[PDB]
């Protein structure tokens, strides 16, 4: 019934830093709004109640404000603990509906960093199976953002790739993708160039990685 | 054994209102 | 403080049943309302449903996207709370807590009666996969290193398996500066698959370890 809209879907921030999540709801709910923050491998935890009634135990660098239909979640001076995804959510209905919004990633913030691309073919092992997977590795880069497209002998392909990206690194603070272009071997077999072609904002131009078959 | 919680409030409060 | 162990969940065919548990210790049970919160792989928070105390009737209440299919009991002379889920679809797997649940009575006299509602204990969480698909070790293909240089590029692709959790070490656990092993993806066979790389200078073995079919394969990965 109540539908919860939350934004920025993800932050970058540094320590120290004022860091603002804006929580809209699709009706007037007065103050009946909770505020959770939730951790990798964790559980959720309670922030707010009642827009902007603090939790005990919970530090005063968290602080909720509004009424109606917008709220807001401010975290004061940013700690290394606060980084984390927070959901706002919603108790207005006496029939419940307790719909939480989609949630906001706060990211730790640093130096654009371009990734560094390298492409794998299909092992020997697995053409035997009788499929092949080629694999397109971006390392260390930052921000998330990036673009990676596959094109067989010029041909751009979609819709049989697949996506993985790691959290963000603990030393450096950078991601890691993977896309795995998966065929069947006939159609391995058929075509000869295989490119991955990377595009992210660290980037002069996209770069594109390529391997003759054989 | 008797159970007393913020529902128990809001029951009375609502009893109270309504009559 | 507050206590919660979960238990049950597992791995169930489509239109299976499930029964999660949850017990507790340290607060007074039977004078709470409690409930269950599930996350998808993905995805966000939902809220699955709440249970009432005794004397208010034991009364379930249950999220639209599981209403008439799951639900809640609870037994207070053993502090359990249960989950029954039946008539199982994919889109129920993910991770479930439950949870302990607190209200604040609404001070406004147009709105006495009403309250603020909240989750303000979570379990752990237990894991509930919905899925067809069997027991299945690992399949494990090098990345061999190639002209994958700058520092070289090498890994291994640990390809359908079933279920999840898969462990990726290399070198026996020697080797782990520069190491990078990627969260699983769900393939549209119905099986998982990953990749371990790891940057070393161009002047190997990644141990694959899937407990549920225990697999043990040892992959040197040679260019």
């Amino acid at each position: 019934d109540i539908v919860m809209t939350q934004s920025p879907s993800s932050v970058s921030a540094s320590v120290g830093d004022r860091v603002t999540i804006t929580c809209r709801a699709s009706q007037n709910i007065r103050d009946y709004l909770n505020w959770y923050q939730h951790k990798p491998g964790g559980s959720p935890r309670l922030l707010i109640y009642a827009a902007s009634t603090l939790q005990t135990g919970v530090p005063s660098r968290f602080s909720g404000s509004g009424s109606g239909n917008l709220f807001t979640l401010t975290i004061t001076n940013l700690q290394p603990e606060d980084f984390a995804t927070y959901y706002c959510q919603e108790n207005y209905n006496t029939i419940p509906s307790l719909s939480f919004g989609q949630g906001t990633k706060v990211d730790i913030r640093r130096t654009v960093a371009a990734p560094s691309v390298f492409i794998f073919p299909p092992s020997d092992e697995q053409l035997k199976s009788g499929t092949a997977s080629v694999v397109c590795l971006l390392n260390n880069f930052y921000p998330r953002e990036a673009k990676v497209q596959w094109k067989v002998d010029n041909a751009l392909q979609s819709g049989n790739s697949q996506e993985s990206v790691t959290e963000q690194d603990s030393k450096d603070s950078t991601y890691s993708l993977s896309s795995t272009l998966t065929l069947s071997k006939a159609d391995y077999e058929k075509h000869k160039v295989y490119a991955c072609e990377v595009t992210h904002q660290g980037l002069s131009s996209p770069v594109t990685k390529s391997f003759n078959r054989g | 054994k008797k159970k007393w919680n913020w529902f128990d409030i809001t029951n009375w409060l609502w009893y109270i209102r309504k009559k | 403080q507050v206590q919660l162990v979960q238990s049950g969940g597992g791995l169930v065919k489509p239109g299976g049943s499930l029964t999660l548990s949850c017990s507790a210790s340290g607060f007074f049970f039977d004078n709470s309302w409690m409930g269950w919160v599930r996350q998808a792989p993905g995805k966000g928070l939902e809220w699955v449903g709440r249970i009432r105390r005794l004397k208010d009737g034991a009364t379930g209440e249950y999220g639209a996207a599981v209403k008439d299919r799951f639900t809640i009991s609870r037994d207070d002379s053993r502090n359990m709370l249960y989950l029954h889920m039946r008539t199982l679809k994919t889109e129920d797997s993910g991770t479930y807590y439950c949870t302990m649940d607190e209200g604040t009575p609404v001070t406004r006299f147009l709105e006495w009666g009403y309250f603020y509602y909240y989750m303000a204990v979570w379990g752990r969480g237990t894991t509930v996969i919905v899925s067809s698909a069997s027991t299945k070790g690992p399949s494990v293909f090098p990345l061999a290193p190639s002209s994958s240089t700058s520092t070289a590029a090498l890994g291994c692709l640990v390809k359908d398996y079933f279920p999840e959790p898969v462990t990726v070490s290399w070198n026996s656990g020697a080797l782990t500066s520069g190491v990078h092993t990627f969260p699983a993806v769900l393939q549209s066979s119905g099986l998982y698959s990953l990749s371990s790389v790891v940057t070393v200078p161009s002047s190997y073995i990644c141990n694959v370890n899937h407990k549920p079919s225990n697999t043990k394969v040892d992959k040197r990965v040679e260019p």
